[PDB]
């Protein structure tokens, strides 16, 4: 999962 | 917004499709190229080419069941693009590239089209 | 293989698939949530969801129309995770953690119940 | 493209  | 985002989510996505047409699930439409016949999901295939997207789109050909496609289209290119479709994998190769790119072009993949003309260009 | 890949071909995908939710195009199931419906494509929601894998790969359900859903499942929760399974984005925030993570496990959607538990470990 |  990642800041976008 | 603030949302969060998973990496693999897309890819993952088109994985399981793929399992579903290999498995030939919830497959509905047959595209029939030169007397050989291949299943899909309309929904991939418009996710992918301008023209399946442009023939799912229309208020009569969007109930068909069967698509044949134009009798100059190489079933070899369209399998290849297929394929390509659902695993974002191209079996680009010196023997198939021409029928691949004039596969593309009608079926209105610009990627494709692109990378075929460069790996053209590079050989002449 | 010899092939090549184009790195965003799975993004573009999805990004199609969820332009063709949001104008409803080729949608061939509602899902209802506590009175509120949802439309959405078999296919994709089976690649999310091991609920849904289950459901659409059974003989009979296969066939449905509308699903309902089990009524201690929130329509806000299942929104989220709609917009996540046609997008990558989760719409994660503290007070919908609780109906996100409760519907993620309903639906068998076994990444976004592993952030969920991170995000509600890092608070306590 | 990439050689994936
Ligand atoms: O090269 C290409 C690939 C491609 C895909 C599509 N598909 C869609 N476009 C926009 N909204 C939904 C969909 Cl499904 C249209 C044109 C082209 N041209
Ligand atoms: O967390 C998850 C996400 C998810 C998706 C599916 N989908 C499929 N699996 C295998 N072949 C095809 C499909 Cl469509 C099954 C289980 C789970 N569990
Ligand atoms: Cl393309
Ligand atoms: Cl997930």
């Amino acid at each position: 999962w990642v800041i976008p | 917004d603030s949302c969060i985002q998973f990496t693999r989510h897309a890819s993952d996505v088109l994985l399981n499709l793929n399992r579903l047409r290999s498995r030939d699930i919830l497959t509905d439409v047959v595209i029939v190229v030169s007397r050989e016949q291949f299943r899909a999901h309309k929904t991939v295939l418009m996710a992918c080419s301008g023209l399946f997207y442009s023939i799912f789109t229309d208020q009569l050909k969007c109930n068909l069941s069967v698509i044949n496609l134009d009798p100059e289209i190489n079933p070899e290119g369209f399998c290849i693009l297929l394929d390509f479709m659902y695993t974002s994998r191209l079996n680009l190769r010196e023997g198939n590239i021409m029928a691949v790119m004039a596969t593309a072009m009608y079926l209105q993949m610009e990627h494709v089209v692109d990378t075929c003309r460069k790996f053209i260009k590079a050989s002449e």
